[PDB]
């Protein structure tokens, strides 16, 4: 992880590596 | 809108860890 933007698998690859068992929320519409 | 702040700006491994569950 560094100082870059995210989106798509980039956001999950981070949420999945930071959450894993706690899964992640990830929103879009609201 | 985490994506709007994590897709138009930036995130940190803990800031992203805060969006768990």
């Amino acid at each position: 992880f560094v100082n870059q933007h995210l989106c798509g698998s980039d956001l999950v690859e981070a949420l999945y590596l930071v959450c894993g068992e706690r899964g992640f929320f990830y929103t879009k519409p609201t | 809108g985490i994506a709007e702040q994590c897709c138009t700006s930036i995130c940190s491994l803990y800031q992203l860890e805060n969006y768990c569950n």
